[PDB]
């Protein structure tokens, strides 16, 4: 690709010098938090300047991974180990490469991609690292920027990073609901994201009925279970509040919300499921009803 | 009068030598003439008024 | 040029006989491919020059061969390289869709080395670039058609070489 | 330079072409002037009859300067 | 039109319509409600589509809408984002007719020499398509995206 | 140059070069003198040449400079500056040679495609050559740079 | 084809050079000499015809060429080479007024050996008459323009033996 | 000629650097290719004759190239088919060792074309046996050492046509 | 290589080759990871091998660099340091092939006539050969040091 | 021998062994237990091997022992015997050699003028061979087979 400095003194060659010194973890979390300073004290992305569409098969892939695998590959990227994702990274010109870390980081900051560990904080070398290349002039911050990173992914001939990065070791726990504490409904949500829908369904009941967003109330056991198998598919859900309370008949009313990070009839990530449960008084749903609470954005 | 041991020291190899039409010449003239960027004009295709902001003439 | 389909109504044809099962299920194998054929074929189409400019730009660019006394140092070489680049990844494209190699002997290949042996192209600079694109088509189409057009790619660069 | 526009049209003598053929059997063209004396002899070779010939470019008698 | 390029190329060939020429006629003309819904609904939607896409492109490339640029200037935006709206409306005529003729007639040939003459990036302006494209196949189902797709991909490879 | 020129020119008419081919010929021999001065005084101040126009290009045109430009980066700036580099020495042979045949085969034909596949402005590539051609002559005397400018504005015609 | 001229500039160029103090002294020599090419250039253009017909007369004429049975016997081949005799002229005073022989090898001398051998005509006849083409020329030309048009000439006769 | 080592040698020299990762790793490739090289060697070597026999067998006896008026009728003629065989399958075992196809270049292929040309020997028959080699040779070595043989097969089949 | 002597040999007789060219053939394929380790450690320590081989040599020879001598200058001196590394990377080289021919065919061809026109003592080239196998052998174990030395020695040799 | 073969090079080189050849010269002498212990395996086994030899290639070619063959009668059973135990002999020969040089020098050069001159079926020598080849492979370890496989090989060719 374009020519890369390397050993000129000055000060870009020194910052990039500097960054190749730092590991694996502190160039990972370096390049992070340039991403995050990006804006406000680093050059703005022009991704349509690099040919994305090299990447956007890689980018693709690396969205539907699960965030576990996502953290794996994005650090085997920076280990420089042996994969494919890492042979397609290297044979990449380096502006599309910092496209895609830059695609990267915008999908972690949607919550497409696994994001970095909460709380973490980046050494001292690596802060310093990223003051200097602050001071640094536009083009010269995205010179070390593209200098950096170009070296990432796997290529023949080159052998490094002693040091490495292990990684670090929702759906499985308990969903996260606010003013929510009844089982039937912990499991209901618990299967739904584990799409397991035959042992879902058993906390229906036997006349329960189901309301989908903008359609009918849907009644028989059997026929929810065609639903949940035809039309809820693999769906991501992020409930964040809830009430309950009683209702006539014994049952229970229980107004549930949240968010669901998966595509499921339009307003992707962006719209508010709510969950009305009148559970039986023995505890199996017995209406069921998800409403697609939409924000301003509307043509759905 | 010359001294030999500071070239022995200052030897390079002959493929790193720039040539004649290498950029990293004028990589030095560029470092020199730091060109400044264009500060990024915020703007919003949603508050605009195509048929009215378009000119007339 | 014979596409797959002609290959085996030629194989056929040679030895007098109707279409057997053999032949059958190679064309059913054809008829299979031909949605990611074509499909590919479509991106390509439609990611034509960037292709050849990531190509040129991973493998060329920077280099001798595009710095003075390089054979791509003028413009008008640049240009004749990036068009003979565009050549290659377009009849690729249709080796692709044939599924044979005919037409890149027919209208490509024949007298391409005595052609850059007379001008002075460098053979190894030219391979190096295909693979190149070989390696961006295979970025850019997928893992299938991508191993498709690597082997009509290396087809053109063994005949190169 | 000098230009002759000319209009003929030169029918088909040996052959019943199944092709759209109106385009060459009648037309206007602008042949040059260093070339209006073989393509008049072209076109009576083969049959045609000039309907018209025009001196589209230049004026006649034109001693030097005519290029 | 499908119909206006097969009897171009029977003519070509000096030939009546092909049976398979006639049942692609066909089978389009039986499809024409489907494929007319698409441009419905980007006829429909062709304001936040065209305002959206904008944006993208301006994030995507922001040199020219910054100072210097082509685009720079609420009038140069104003009028950038109109020949967004052209293009957009000749995508629309394009999948009606299910052929890429009528956008090459008026929005394609000469294009370059129009946007030399203008200055404008021609990689920006299709970059700026492609953001329509990438719209327009949110807002509409996978297979109808899939189907605006080639015109959109069409009018890419054109312009780069 | 001019001698070979007159020289394909004849031949291609399959005939001796006429009086006024000669004629232009000894002219530009009697010439050359004012021509090698300005090739000189270019070679000497290239780098100044290339050093203010790049300057004055960069400021007239600040998107290139900014992200998402071309020039964007040290790297890409190094690469501007090399190929204005390499547009005043075609200047300078074009001058010397008295014809601008040289500066078309070099890097005039095929421009427009490599710089479209490079992803460059040629716009922008003529007004630097347009600043290179105000520095030099601000340089040179008044006649001597009027007419060392017209293969400054061949090129500038030529790239826009 | 190239000059003088652009052979100095192509020099540069393959080196990625600005014309140094050596290419603007060659480039001076040249534009020295320059008139007198010129001149020469003149003469032999106002002199074509004569100068081909006394070559042949001194060469040619009353000789086994030009007996029946000879290459030059027939009117027709008398024809041809006193075209072959006319291309020499023009292409060594080409030659001459560019003060370089490129253009003798890409016009001429790139297939005439080749060409004169499939024919059967004698070379060193025509070397015979090329040679005194020299003195006929230069006794027009002058000593140093007739000079550099003996230089052409056995370029010429060079590469035809 | 040049083997695997020689051309990476020579591809880093003339541009003048060490050997680095990339090229090492090409000679790492070849040193794990050269035991089935050498095996495909042995067993190429051991059967020579029979390789030749089984693909003239195969494609040129009882055809019109045997019969009386075609290029293999005396029995000289038929000898000299034989040894082009020879030859071409003795040459693309070397090549096959080389991992390189320089000996079959600058040894069996720059002339022959026109030495054909001259004899009248059909070079798309010759074709056709040099494909019939490949098969029985890739028949008796396996498809991993018979790829690699049919690869300089069809080098000197290329440079033939 | 040996595997090209062998082909060559075997071609010149008109044979394949015998099992006892391939045997060793497959022992020289098989005992290659020596010699490329050998090769890494020598192209790592070019730079410091031939600085200190240099100041070795100069030490040594002082009419070399004193004035009169071939290399005294700067860019005498400078050169004398290439041909050092010329030198080193075609050892490297040959210990690569396993072999010597690389290094003769390259850099060991005429080179007495070459020193003989530039001037140059082939005695002091083949001092400062030796040099750098001195300090080759002591940056490498008592085995990989000897089997460089092997081509360090032919190349000495070879010179004087 | 492989040494012998190349002392012959390096002397028509007129100059010392490369270190390409001294390894390889020293990989040979490192091989050669191994080549003893097959040389051994073969000697001890002599009689059987033959015997099998023998055997299986009368059953495959009864035409030799048929009446009318070359092979007919107790005497010329015993002849065939004999020149089957000297290839052998040889083949063990060659084996410790290293290379097939004495094989060819012993048994091998003449082979198909001496068996023209006698009669002999040269086709049945060579079966003969293979037979024994197979024999001896099937008594011995597979990588001591499979490096004497190339040397029968070797002679099975020449006499083909
Ligand atoms: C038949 C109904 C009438 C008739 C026919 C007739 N035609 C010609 C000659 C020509 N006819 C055409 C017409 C066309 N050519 C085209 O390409 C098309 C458009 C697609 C048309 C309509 C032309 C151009 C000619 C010129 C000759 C040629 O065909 O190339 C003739 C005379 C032919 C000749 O050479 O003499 C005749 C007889 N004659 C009648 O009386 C009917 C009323
Ligand atoms: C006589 C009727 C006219 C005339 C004659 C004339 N001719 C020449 C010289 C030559 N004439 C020829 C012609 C031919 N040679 C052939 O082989 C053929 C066909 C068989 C022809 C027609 C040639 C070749 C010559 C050159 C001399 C030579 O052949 O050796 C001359 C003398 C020219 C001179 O200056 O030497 C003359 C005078 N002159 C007239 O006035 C009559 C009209
Ligand atoms: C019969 C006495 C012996 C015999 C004959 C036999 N020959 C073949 C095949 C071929 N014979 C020839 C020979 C010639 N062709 C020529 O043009 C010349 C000179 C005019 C000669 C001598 C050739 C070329 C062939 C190849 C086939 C072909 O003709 O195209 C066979 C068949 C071999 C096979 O397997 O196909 C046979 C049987 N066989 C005997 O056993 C007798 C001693
Ligand atoms: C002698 C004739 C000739 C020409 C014309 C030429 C042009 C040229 N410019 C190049 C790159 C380049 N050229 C520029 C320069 C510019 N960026 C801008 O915004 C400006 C409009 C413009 C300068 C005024 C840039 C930025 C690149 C890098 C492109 C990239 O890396 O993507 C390259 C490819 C990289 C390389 O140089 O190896 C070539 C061949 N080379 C030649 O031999
Ligand atoms: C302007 C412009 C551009 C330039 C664009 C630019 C500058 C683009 C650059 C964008 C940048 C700076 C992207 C960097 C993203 C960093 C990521 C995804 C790292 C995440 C770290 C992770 C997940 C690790 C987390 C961690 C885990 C998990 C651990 O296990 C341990 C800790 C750790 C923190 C390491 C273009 C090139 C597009 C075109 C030209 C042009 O002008």
């Amino acid at each position: 690709g374009i020519f890369p400095n390397t050993l000129a003194a000055d000060v870009v060659p020194a910052t990039i010098a500097r960054f190749s010194q730092l590991n694996a973890e502190d160039q990972l979390a370096l390049i992070w938090f340039a991403y995050l300073e990006m804006g406000k004290t680093l050059t703005i992305a022009a991704p349509g300047a690099a040919s994305m569409q090299l990447a956007e098969n890689a980018l693709k892939e690396i969205q539907a991974m699960g965030p576990l695998q996502q953290t794996q590959a994005m650090c085997d990227l920076a280990n420089r180990a042996d994969t494919p994702l890492c042979r397609t990274y290297a044979s990449w010109s380096p502006n599309i490469k910092l496209g895609f870390w830059y695609r990267l980081g915008e999908l972690m900051e949607q919550g497409f991609v696994a994001p970095i560990p909460a709380g973490y904080q980046l050494s001292a070398n690596a802060n310093a690292v990223l003051a200097t290349i602050q001071g640094l002039e536009s083009g010269q911050q995205i010179t070390v920027l593209r200098n950096a990173v170009v070296d990432m992914g796997f290529t023949a001939g080159k052998d490094g990073k002693r040091i490495a990065e292990p990684v670090v070791p929702a759906s499985r726990t308990k969903v996260s609901i606010e003013g929510v504490t009844n089982a039937t409904v912990l499991n209901y949500m618990d299967n739904l994201n584990a799409n397991d829908f035959d042992t879902l369904i058993e906390l229906f009941t036997s006349d329960g009925a189901l309301q989908p967003p903008f359609q009918r109330p849907i009644v028989g056991k059997e026929n929810v279970l065609r639903f949940f198998r035809e039309e809820c598919q693999n769906l991501k859900l992020i409930p964040e509040r809830g009430v309950t309370e009683p209702a006539e008949d014994g049952f229970t009313q229980i107004k549930v919300t949240g968010k669901v990070q998966t595509p499921w009839f339009g307003g992707n990530v962006g719209m508010n499921i709510a969950w009305r449960f009148l559970l039986n008084p023995e505890g199996k749903i017995f209406f069921v009803a998800i409403d697609l609470l939409a924000s301003p954005k509307e043509l759905l | 009068q010359i001294v030999w041991q500071n070239e022995v020291r200052r030897f390079i190899p002959q493929e790193k030598k720039l040539t004649a039409g290498n950029p990293m010449n004028f990589l030095g003239m560029a470092r020199s003439i730091n060109p400044a960027a264009n500060t990024i004009p915020k703007v919003s295709a949603q508050n605009i008024n195509i048929e009215a902001s378009v000119p007339r003439r | 040029m014979q596409d797959a389909i002609t290959a085996v109504i030629n194989s056929a044809d040679v030895q007098g006989k109707y279409l057997d099962g053999a032949a059958m299920d190679k064309l059913k194998s054809y008829f299979a491919s031909g949605e990611l054929r074509v499909r590919a074929a479509s991106v390509i189409s439609a990611n034509a020059a960037t292709i050849v400019k990531e190509a040129v730009a991973k493998s060329l660019l920077y280099s001798d061969v595009t710095r003075p006394g390089g054979n791509m140092y003028t413009t008008r070489r640049y240009a004749a390289c990036i068009r003979d680049l565009d050549y290659y990844l377009r009849y690729a494209t249709y080796a692709m869709l044939a599924g044979d190699a005919s037409i890149l002997d027919e209208r490509v290949l024949n007298g391409l080395k005595e052609t850059y042996n007379s001008l002075g192209v460098p053979i190894s600079s030219t391979v190096q670039a295909i693979q190149a694109i070989k390696e961006v088509t295979a970025s850019l189409v997928g893992a299938d058609a991508g191993k498709e057009m690597g082997v009509y790619l290396d087809y053109i660069c063994s005949g190169l070489s | 330079m000098r230009m002759f526009r000319i209009t003929a049209c030169v029918p088909s003598q040996t052959r019943i072409r199944t092709q759209r053929e109106l385009q060459n059997t009648y037309f206007t063209k602008l042949v040059p002037y260093d070339n209006w004396f073989r393509e008049q002899q072209r076109i009576m070779k083969m049959g045609g009859k000039i309907v018209k010939v025009e001196l589209a470019t230049g004026r006649p008698g034109t001693n030097a300067g005519l290029a | 039109s499908i119909v206006t390029k097969s009897i171009v190329n029977a003519d070509a060939e000096a030939r009546y319509l092909s049976p398979g020429e006639l049942d692609r006629i066909k089978a389009f003309v039986t499809g024409g409600a489907a494929r007319l819904r698409i441009a419905e609904t980007l006829t429909g939607s062709r304001e936040t589509i065209v305002k959206q896409a904008g944006d993208r492109l301006f994030q995507k490339r922001p040199d020219i809408v910054s100072p210097g640029g082509n685009a720079y200037g609420e009038e140069m935006t104003a009028t950038c984002l109109r020949d967004m709206d052209y293009y957009l409306r000749l995508v629309t005529y394009g999948v009606v007719s299910g052929d890429v003729t009528p956008i090459e007639e008026i929005g394609l040939v000469g294009v370059r020499e129009m946007y030399r003459s203008l200055g404008t990036p021609i990689e920006a302006v299709a970059q700026s398509v492609r953001e329509m494209k990438e719209v327009a196949s949110g807002l509409m189902s996978s297979d109808d995206a899939a189907e605006a797709s080639a015109y959109f991909d069409f009018v890419i490879g054109k312009m780069s």
